[PDB]
Parts: C-alpha cells; structure tokens; sequence
DNA sequence: TCTCTTCCGCATCGCTGTCTGCGAG
DNA sequence: CTCGCAGACAGCGATGCGGAAGAGA
C-alpha cells in the first residue's frame, strides 16, 4: 500500500513515548499508521503540530524552571 | 518597585551612580539584594563586611550576590557591628549609594539587640535587661505573659516554653541575647579539655571562634563550613576554650564514634572523661566531662529503656557550658528542637555546612540556636586547598526503552523504583565504578532507594551500607574502605549522607536521591570533599557524579538538588555519553536480562 | 575623524533600535520597506510598525562587521532589483574602501552612518570607519547568571532576547539564562552557537584570562536547550509497505536510490519512504511495471 | 601521571 | 537449667512531594 | 469565575525499643 504522511525520527526512549500516546489516544485518534524502525515511526501529517507541543509539555515536565 | 518592559527591576529613580564607581565593588539595590565584584581589589574587606550583614545568595566566581534580611543584620550586630559602622562601610563600598529604603532598614534592625538577655543559672531560666521598659512591654504580650513560670530586672521562665519565648521575642523586636560569660562562672566545675599543641587551626576555623569569642563572653549561633573543612576541629576548639562540661549531638553513631575520634585527636581529654550516650553503648554517661550522643536518642519520644533512662535523667538534670549541635539543619524538625529545651545549655554551637531546608523553618536556626556567626566561601577553601577540588558532572543515562514503556504509563509512584533501577544508569555506573577503581580510586556510591542499593551492591559485588546494618557491621565496613587496599568501591544509603569522615574518598557517583533535596546533593559531595594527601589545589583531586534518567522525572529533581551546589559556584558538567562503555563488559548488554530486571522492580510495586 | 566613529556607532544603533521592539528609534519609511525587503523583518500593514523575522533577531546577534556587510550585501542585490545598476554603486563602495543613482546612493549611506558630509549634504562627504568595510562588558557567571555593564538600551534589548532581566543598573544590568528564555530565543529563530558566539564577543575582560572564557557549562547547557527542542526529526515523506516482490523491492530501492528520492529505508521490514516531489516518479515507474 | 577522563576533560555534547 | 548475643516486628519520626480544601482579584 | 496558598497525607527510609530465638556455660 501506499501512505503519505510524516516520518518521525527520535530516541528509542522518545520513540516509546509516541508508541503509549498511539495507544492511548491521548490525541484522539491513532496517529501511528506503521512503525518503520526502533528509532524512525510514521504518523499521520494532520496532527504533527498537535504531536509537537506534547513532546513540548513531555519536556517541560522533565525539567525545572529557575 | 519599578518594572521594565524585559520584566526587569528598574532602580535608577531609586539610587543615583557615584563617581569613582569604579574602585567601588558593591551594588545595594533597594531590594535589599547584594552584588559584590569578586575580582576587584578591595574584594577581600567588601566579603568580610557582606558575609556579616549579609547572608550570601550565590556566589560564582566573578560576581558575587547577598541578600539584607532582619536575620543578618541581627548576626552583624551580634559580632560587634554597629548600625552606624555597618551603614557607613556600606556607603563606602557601594558604588551607586545607599538607598533610603535600605539605610532605614538596617537601623531597624540593629537597636534591638541587646535590649533583653537569657541567662541560665542554677538550673532556672530568667529573661534579664537593663532596661526596665523594654521588659514592661514584653510583659504586655499575651504569650509572654502566658510562659512566665507560675537596675536590672529578671523574671523567671520555665524550660519547655523557651522555644515560645525566643519565638515570641523575635516576633517583638527584642531578641534574646543567649552568650555565655564562661570566664566568670565559678558555679559549674572547669573541665580538663585542653586543646594540644600539635593542633593549628586553619585561618577560617580561628575567624569562625573569633566571630564566636570575639569578646569574653561565648556566642551562641551557627558557624557554616564547607564539608571536610574541620567543623569538628572547630567545635572540639570550642569545648576547649569554654572549658566547661559540654555536650555533642552528631547526626548517627557512626558520627559519635568520629566526634569522640576528634576530640582524642585534637585535645588532651583522656578517654575516661569522653563518653557517649548511643543505644549500640555508653561509656558511663553518668560520669563523664564530654558527653556525645545523637538526636535521635536524645530526641526520642516514646517511653525509653531503663539503661537510656538513667541516663536521660542525668543529662535533663545537668547544666552544660558548652551544646555543639552537630548539623543543624535538622534541628528545625518537629521532635529534634525539642532536645533544645531538654538540655539545659549555655552556650549552643551550631556546626554545619549546608545551612537549607525544603521548607521554611530553616529561618528558626535564628531563635533556637543563634544567628550565624560565620559562613566560609566554598571556592576561596578550594582554591587555598583545604578542601578537595571536586568536578561535579552530571551523567545523563538514557532510559531504556522497554522501562520507558513503563514510566510514561504508570504514575502510580511506581516511577521512582522504575527509573533509579535504569539498566543504563546501572551500565552507567559500573563503567564509571570500573573506570576509576583502575585509577587507584576511592569510590563513594550514593542510593537513597534502598533496592537499588542492594541491586546495585550484590550485581557489583561491593559493601553496602544502610538502615538495617549494625553499628559495629557499618563501622567495619567504614574502616575496611579507609585502610583495607582491597576494598575500594562502597554503597552508601541515606544514612551516610552526612558526618562521613572519609578522607580519601576520591570519587562520589549518586544513582539515586530523594527529591530535589539541595541539603542531600551538597551534603553527599561533601564525602569526597575532605583535603587529600598529596592534593594539588587547581588539579580536580576529587570527582561527584550524579546519574540520571534522560525524560525521566529525575532530570526535574537532578537541577533542583544542584542549587545550592551552583549557587557555591560548583559547575555541573553534562555528560550525555561515556567513552569506552562499549568496548567495556558491563552488565545488561542483553535484552534478556534487561526485561529481567523490569518484571523484578514491577513485582517489587 | 573622532566624531566619524561615534556618529557611524550611533546612527547604525538607531536602525538596530527600530529593528527591535524599541519606540525610540530613527523613523523613515524608506529605511522601514528597506529593512522589509532585505529579508530580515516584514510589516505586512504598513499603518502598523513591521515586526521582526526570524532572521531579524539572527541578524541582531551579529558582530557589527558582519552584521554591516549582510546588509550591505542585501542592498546591492535589491540595487538592481530596484532599478539601480549594481555596478555603479558597486565602483562607489570600492572607492570608499580605497549622478542620481549616486545621489540616492550616498543618501542611503548616510542614513546607514557610513558616510556623513557635515556641511548639509555638500559635495565633498567624509566617510566613517564602517565605510571602508570593543572591549567586552558581559560577565557570564557558572549559575547562569549574567552581568552586562551596559548604559545602551540596544546592548540591553540584545541580551534581553535569550535572558530574563532581572536588575538594571547604570553601568550594569544583571540577567539570567535560562531555558525557558534560550527556548524562546531559539524558537523565535535564534540558533545557540550565535548566543554563545554573541556571549563571546561581548566578554568581559575579566573572563578573557581563564580559558575558556565562558564556562563550558553554561555554552554546553544553551547547546543542550537548543537541542531540546529538535528531539523529533519531522520530515514529510510516503511511505511503501506490503513488498510482496521482495526481489523487486531491491530493484525499486536502487531506482529510488539512483533519483536521490529515497529519505529512509529499512531492508528488514522490505520498506522505504520517498518524500512527496518524487513520489509521482516512483508511482510512475511502478505503473509502468 | 593519572589524567582526567575524556568525559571530564573535554565536552562530549553534540553542537 | 540461666545469660549473652542476633534477628524480627511496633511504633515513632525526618524529609520530601503531592494533594484537596481554603482564601484572594 | 480564575488563580494562588497551605497545612495534611502519603511515600520512603531510618532509629529506638521490645520480644523471641540461638549459642555459650
Ligand atoms: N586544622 C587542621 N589540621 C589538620 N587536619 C585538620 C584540620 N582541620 C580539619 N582537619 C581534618 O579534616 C577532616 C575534617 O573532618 P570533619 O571535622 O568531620 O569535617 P566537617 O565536620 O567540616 O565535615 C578530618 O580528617 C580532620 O582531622
Ligand atoms: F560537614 Be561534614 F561532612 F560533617
Ligand atoms: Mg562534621
């Protein structure tokens, strides 16, 4: 088959992170259509700047504001 | 109060620039903040004066910051400042002048001091002045009034509401002034300490007693050194100057056992005279000149043993010239302030290094021991080589994907279990473990989690220390790492944190901790802060390391702790990844023992 | 020749100033549409004062040399754009170094301080240092912390970018670096290596004898913000997934290879992911079969 | 005569 | 048959983080 | 209505105390 989207390439840790909000739906829907790679994923085009600013807040949380 | 537009705090309308600006180091803002150049050179005056009337912010190596707080300023006039003497050296450092905020504020409080004493004799409590007005308008308060117990003018208190009273005091401008007159007390019998010849103290250790005796009388307050500078020196030069009967409180019996080794190093005292009081022995507290115990045994709740009564009994009904309360910072706590008013103490010395707390009862220091006589500079230690020069470097372990899968989804506080028990953050420190014990290396293994402790010390076959370990167990292990060539490497848990008297320990890694404790993070580095043999100021002789999880909670904690570190003017280095790791056999290199060990911390909840 | 250099500092400072979000700052709407159409700001409504780009606030961080010759090299290929020959103005610049285009010519200079005449735009011009092409004040502390002796508003706007404000003093203003301010920075089109580069420049000279001069933690920690943000890798692509021929999958692979369209691959799995230009190419060759 | 380790001695980040 | 030492629960407490009511514009 | 306190609860771990059990005489 032939899928048009964005290729997402990160850290197999960060990679995990996408994986659980796909399961989740925490965006609402499934964003992942297939899993290309323990380090690259594909997902659809329509919510990578959703996709964006959860990454964003993943990281916000891991760090400390001075 | 003026705000910018870059949400900055616009103070020109406040103060105006002085001309010869330039030979003068010192910003006061009318925020009461402090900026010292650390580089000029008047440098050395301007951080006697500010570390006096200031109590330091954050002090890098260049451009020092303190803060003007009641507290300080009370700590300035307690030395010897005056309101007078402190605002014109002040005038005279600042560069852009004293803004009228600030000039009134230091007055304020500098005419409180003095005005009320607490003298302690024959067992009684008496709050004494000179002034009988101030005294009228003590009794006009309720409270004070309510502890009463039920020309020069005293009236009695009683014992358990002296916390109330110096508390209430404060709150009234007219703090109690807690000095021992010990060169004119015949009523309680000179003990023998002596300090011996073979002792010379360090200039910081004699300006801290200075700033404790600088008149006849002994201050009561708090002295900050940084770990391994010689605070015990400092509270067994005490002892020896009060001459008096006193009374250590270390933090554990491991920190006995090393108070009772500096008294015999540093004074003449023979050891029938020292004696302490721990629940592993006692040397005959009941006769003894130097009696050394611990919080918790002191501080102790429940209804004790008939061996800990006897002694209790002797320690409640006893007057002591001399109380070192060996790391202060946990006095503030609920039931340890309470061996305060248990004790009846002349003088009170605070010894400490890390003078913070997560909450804000660090500020009772002020009324229940005193205010800070003095506060050494971490890096002016470091540089003049009196204490070791350490590398903090943080070493960032990347989170294993299938222990990952499970951090991001359960939040149960599953999480600190999950990601202290990284199989990269074990890789981690077992390279470094591997690494530096070929350097002829002493490491230190810090783990607050006590099953990564135990994981960490079986799979790497080391010594491990923590709560169940018996006294004699730990103090084995203790000397073992300090001596025994063999072992090199030791784990310790959060009962090491502090007091650990280990010289030689060159290394320090930390793979887990309890929050963004700054008081844990500052306290585990001072183990490997002690001076070295052979130590060369400028040649990194000592190493920290602080193993965290990469997009792990830890990362949030990791820069909380370093606060107080940083603000000591310690950089701490970013290691994303070690060298050598993969040429090395570490453990976990299979995804089978990986997924091991995520199902044994699961099952562990 | 004194007063060449501080009038050449000054006016280049108040087209700085209007480039930043700065109300005092030297109005002229040629210079305003100039700036819009040399790349690095745009206004969109020209009753409403234009904004800054994001190579606007790149622009900002560089040394004056530099940060001179970019504009200078904008203007010259607007030249011809505008209706002015390049090599006329191109002659002038090397006369410098060394009509009514010229007019307009020396006139932009002169608003840019290059150039100043003196007698009310007389014949005869003097150009400034600039034409024929500093001691640091910025103390960066281990805590973040920043120190700049600073009385310019500009200098203060600068550092104001990546840094909270914290303190103001006439000669010194004291700020802090940290990530959510370098974040910004970054997001609004800064890169790191001009932070520390604009960092380093304007270093004190107290920090110029310990080497290096800005601790490697507070370079290496802007470093790691930046790299924050760029944790995911983005890239559009379409993706190819049930390779039934597995033999034709590697003959697909190296026409894909041979075009330059292949982004990632995995022989593994029998998958490949071609951006969407040459996507039409690829679904091309696969129908021809 | 016992040098610092790379890790230490030099930055191992990326930019 | 007694006495000393080891080991395991009770109870409490220190330190920190996180929370569900309370209070303020 | 929204936003920020703010002391209490919970987790962990550590300590003192008591009791039971094993080794020694
Ligand atoms: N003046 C001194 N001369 C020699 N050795 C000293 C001196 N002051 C301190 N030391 C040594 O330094 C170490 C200080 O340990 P300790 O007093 O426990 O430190 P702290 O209480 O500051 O953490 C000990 O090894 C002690 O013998
Ligand atoms: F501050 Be020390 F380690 F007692
Ligand atoms: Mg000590």
């Amino acid at each position: 088959n032939v899928l048009k989207g964005v290729l997402i390439e990160c850290d197999p840790a960060m990679k995990q992170f996408l994986l659980y909000l796909d399961e989740s739906n925490a965006l609402g829907k499934k964003f992942i259509i297939q899993d290309i790679d323990d380090t690259h994923v594909f997902v659809i085009a329509e919510l990578v700047n959703v996709l964006q600013e959860r990454v964003g807040e993943l990281m916000d949380q891991n760090a400390f504001s001075l | 109060t003026k705000v910018d537009e870059y949400g900055a705090k616009d103070y020109r309308l406040q103060m105006p620039l002085k001309d010869d600006h330039t030979s003068r180091p010192l910003w006061v803002a009318p925020d009461g903040h402090i900026f010292l150049e650390a580089f000029s050179p008047v440098y050395k005056y301007a951080q006697d004066f500010l570390v006096a009337i200031a109590e330091p912010v954050c002090r890098p190596t260049h451009v020092h910051e303190y803060k003007l707080t009641a507290y300080s300023l009370y700590a300035a006039v307690s030395v010897g400042l005056q309101t007078s003497d402190i605002t014109e050296y002040l005038r005279k450092l600042s560069k852009t002048g004293v803004p009228d905020g600030i000039m009134q504020f230091i007055k304020l409080c500098t005419v409180s001091y003095g005005k009320v004493k607490l003298v302690l004799k024959h067992n009684r409590y008496f709050v004494e002045s000179c002034h009988p007005d101030v005294i009228q308008h003590l009794l006009q308060d309720p409270v004070i009034r309510e502890c009463r117990l039920r020309q020069t003018v005293s009236f009695e208190v009683k014992q358990e509401m002296i916390e109330e009273l110096q508390k209430r005091c404060i709150h009234l401008e007219y703090p109690l002034l807690a000095e021992y007159d010990f060169r004119n007390d015949s009523v309680n019998p000179d003990i023998n300490i002596d300090l011996k010849p073979t002792a010379v103290l360090r200039p910081y250790q004699e300006k801290s007693l200075r700033k404790m005796f600088g008149n006849g009388r002994a201050r009561s307050g708090v002295i900050v050194l940084p770990c391994g500078a010689g605070k015990s020196l400092v509270g067994v030069t005490a002892a020896c100057t009060v001459r008096k009967r006193c009374l250590v409180l270390g933090n554990s019996a491991v920190s006995v056992e090393q108070w009772k080794a500096q008294f015999k190093m540093w004074s003449t005292i023979d050891d029938s005279q020292i004696c302490r009081f721990t629940s592993d022995a006692k040397d005959k507290p009941i006769g003894c000149s130097v009696a050394i115990s611990t919080y918790s045994m002191l501080g102790h709740t429940t209804k004790r043993s008939w061996e800990a009564e006897r002694v209790m009994e002797w320690l409640k009904t006893q007057e002591w010239g001399l109380m070192i309360l060996d790391e202060v910072h946990t006095i503030p706590a609920k039931m340890f302030r309470r061996v305060l008013t248990i004790v009846q103490a002349h003088c009170k010395l605070g010894l400490t290094a890390t003078l913070v707390r997560e909450d804000d009862k660090i500020v009772d220091l002020n009324f229940l021991i005193g205010p800070k006589l003095y506060e050494a500079n971490w890096m002016e230690l470091q540089n003049n080589g009196y204490i070791a020069k350490v590398q903090c470097a943080e070493v960032w372990c990347p989170m294993s994907p299938e222990f990952y899968r499970e951090y991001v989804a359960i939040k149960t506080k599953k999480r600190i279990l999950l990601y202290t028990m990284n199989p990269n953050k074990f890789r981690a420190c077992q390279f470094l473990i591997k690494f530096h014990e070929r350097r002829n290396d002493k490491i230190i293994v810090f783990a607050d989690n006590v099953f990564a402790l135990k994981e960490y010390a079986i799979r790497l076959n080391k010594p491990y220390i923590y709560g169940p370990t018996s006294q004699g167990e730990r103090m084995q292990i203790l000397q073992n790492f300090k001596h025994n060539p063999k072992i090199n490497t030791i784990f310790i848990s959060k009962v090491g944190d502090t007091s650990f008297d280990l010289p030689e320990a060159n290394v320090l890694i930390q793979i887990s901790s309890h929050g963004g404790s700054r008081r844990q993070e500052a306290q585990r580095l001072g183990r490997v802060l002690r001076a070295k043999k052979g130590m060369v100021a400028e040649e990194y002789n000592a190493f920290f390391y602080s193993l965290v999880s990469q997009d792990t909670q830890e990362m949030a904690y990791s820069t909380k702790r370093q606060r107080f570190l940083v603000d000591q003017g310690y950089s701490f280095k970013v290691i994303t990844k070690l060298a050598g790791m993969e040429e090395e056999d570490l453990a976990f290199s299979t995804k089978e023992e990986q997924q091991q060990l995520l199902q044994k911390v699961l099952a562990a909840t | 020749v004194p007063s060449l250099d501080k009038y050449a500092e000054e006016r280049w400072e108040v087209v700085l100033h209007f480039m930043v979000g700065s109300p005092s700052a030297a109005v002229s709407q040629d210079l305003a549409q100039l700036l819009s159409q040399a790349g690095l700001m745009k206004s969109t409504e020209p009753g409403e004062p234009p904004c800054i780009t994001s190579a606007g606030f790149q622009f900002l961080l560089l040394d004056t040399p530099a940060q001179l010759w970019y504009f200078m090299l904008q203007y010259l290929q607007t030249a011809q754009s505008r209706g002015m020959d390049l090599v006329e103005i191109l002659s002038f610049l090397f006369q410098l170094s060394f009509s009514d285009s010229l007019l307009n010519f020396l006139q932009h200079l002169r608003e840019f301080g290059l150039v100043f005449q003196r007698k009310r735009k007389s014949r005869r011009y003097y150009p400034t240092r600039l034409a024929i092409n500093q001691p640091g004040f910025i103390v960066v502390e281990t805590n973040y912390r920043l120190y700049a002796y600073t009385e310019s508003e500009l200098q203060i706007a600068l550092i104001a970018l990546f840094s909270e404000m914290l303190y103001r003093f006439p000669n010194m203003v004291v700020a802090q670096v940290t990530r959510e301010s370098v974040q910004q920075a970054i997001a609004s089109g800064i890169t790191a290596q001009q932070i520390i580069h604009f960092l380093r420049t304007r270093a004190h000279p107290v920090m110029l004898k310990q080497t290096p001069v800005l601790p490697p933690t507070i370079t290496d920690q802007i470093r790691l913000w930046e790299l924050e943000r760029d944790r995911l890798r983005f890239t559009e692509g379409v993706l190819y997934n049930q390779f039934l021929s597995q033999v034709d999958f590697e003959l697909l692979l190296a026409h894909a290879r041979e075009l330059g369209v292949l982004v990632f691959e995995n022989s593994a799995k029998r998958l490949m992911v071609v951006t969407p230009a040459g996507h039409s190419d690829v679904k091309r060759f696969w129908k021809r079969q | 005569a016992k040098e610092r380790p790379i890790w230490l001695r030099e930055s191992t980040v990326q930019g």
